[PDB]
């Protein structure tokens, strides 16, 4: 997650 | 850089509608992992920024459901269903897919109202600037609705316009009102001259003009 | 809960050095990535970078590498910018925000005025003449920001102040307060106005004229 330590997931 | 264009720049709303604010960003923001880091936030006078929406359409925590977003890639809304008189503020929207990071030149929330007649009070120099060899005659109108008001200064029936500054609180965020100062500045060589001196206020609210003075 | 308190406002003349600090409470520190955001007065925001608080590791935005540092204090839950050889066109209100997938807290801000002129002391002048407006005109002062109470701060229903003008070199502004009638004069009012930048704070009591 740009700017951030956290974390997201990815989208197909 | 993404550029995000924001538009309105001003939103006059009444109180019970609703809102749409819009960004389009330059370039699509749709991070490389399908994501979209789109926000919004609300900045108040005198405030730091208020988180309202993230990731295009998620409210934040206690955000209240009359706020809602859409939008896709590069266009995006934020929605205000039924204005509250608290939400005066200026709205931003922020993308943070790409490096830098941008926001939205913003747009300011203004509430339509009821019309209220200005409180007008006018005050004589003090004796502490009349030591100092300089006069100044303040004006407040205060707590009214529209804020188109023309304030005209007289001296002894005569019209003055030079000398004179003017200020504008923003909109009251409880009752939605303004307010406003007008300085009359004058020498005091120039003010021992005169006898009368009035703080004048055309209002649509009246049909008279208001009309306060005092007489040296 | 969860605080980012800032730094108060700077005023400084060109090519000096600041120093901003930012102290999280609420929060363990190193867990949230911290970005620093500048405010133009009328602009709008420019995004300066950001750091992470746990590598300590820091990104800066192409427009802001050079003369601008971010560095931390993890003992003491403070993140720190640094602006050197400052510029005149650095005047702006400095942010440190938390992220997270979003910006959900922001600090307090920190104003910094770059500025050659000299700061210049208010003459603060009493506005005396149900319900009664009083007013304080506060007149020539430089720079920004000056603060204004009434009875220090315990009177604070009825008060509004209107956002200084400039005009020369200097700023003026009034604040006015309604008060009931049969309060005043029995119930003193005090204007109390601090102006930082000069370090002064004057008290003027509105009299009966």
């Amino acid at each position: 997650v740009p700017g951030s330590q956290h974390i997201d997931s990815q989208k197909k | 850089d993404v550029l995000m264009t924001q538009t309105p720049l001003s939103l006059p709303v009444s109180l019970g509608d609703q809102a749409s604010i819009s960004c389009k960003s330059s370039q699509s923001i749709v991070h490389s992992s399908g994501n979209t880091y789109f926000e919004w936030y609300l900045q108040k006078p005198g405030q730091s920024p208020k988180l309202l929406i993230y990731k295009v359409s998620n409210r934040f925590s206690g955000v209240p459901d009359r706020f809602s977003g859409s939008g896709s890639g590069t266009d995006f809304t934020l929605k205000i269903s039924r204005v509250e008189a608290e939400d005066l503020g200026v709205y931003y929207c922020f993308q943070g897919s790409h490096i830098p990071f941008t926001f939205g030149s913003g747009t300011k929330l203004e509430i339509k109202r009821a019309d209220a007649a200005p409180t007008v009070s006018i005050f004589p120099p003090s004796s502490e600037q009349l030591t100092s060899g300089g006069a100044s005659v303040v004006c407040f109108l205060n707590n009214f609705y529209p804020k188109d008001i023309n304030v005209k200064w007289k001296i002894d029936g005569s019209e003055r316009q030079n000398g004179v500054l003017n200020s504008w609180t923003d909109q009251d965020s409880k009752d939605s009102t303004y307010s406003m100062s007008s300085t009359l500045t004058l020498t005091k060589d120039e003010y021992e001259w005169h006898n009368s001196y009035t703080c004048e206020a055309t209002h649509k609210t009246s049909t008279s003009p208001i009309v306060k003075s005092f007489n040296r | 809960q969860i605080q980012l308190v800032q730094s108060g406002p700077e005023l400084k003349t060109p090519g000096e050095t600041v120093r901003i600090s930012c102290k999280a409470s609420g929060y363990t520190f190193t867990t949230y990535g911290m970005s620093w955001v500048k405010q133009t007065p009328g602009k709008g925001f420019k995004w300066m970078g950001w750091i992470n608080t746990y590598s300590g590791v820091p990104t800066y935005a192409d427009d802001f590498k050079g003369r601008f540092a971010f560095s931390l204090e993890t003992s003491a839950s403070t993140a720190y910018l640094q602006i050197n050889n400052l510029k005149n066109e650095d005047t702006a209100t400095y942010f440190c925000a938390r992220r997270s997938w979003y910006f959900d807290v922001w600090g307090t801000g920190t104003t910094v005025t770059v500025s050659s002129a000299k700061t210049t002391p208010p003459s603060v002048y009493p506005l005396a003449p149900s319900m009664v407006t009083l007013g304080c005109l506060v007149k020539g002062y430089f720079p920004e920001p000056v603060t204004v109470t009434w009875n220090s701060g315990s009177l604070s229903s009825g008060v509004h102040t209107f956002p200084a003008v400039l005009q020369s070199d200097l700023y003026t502004l009034s604040s006015s307060v309604t008060v009931p009638s049969s309060p005043r004069p029995s119930e003193t009012v005090t204007c109390n106005v601090a102006h930082p930048a000069s370090s002064t704070k004057v008290d003027k009591k509105i009299v009966p004229r």
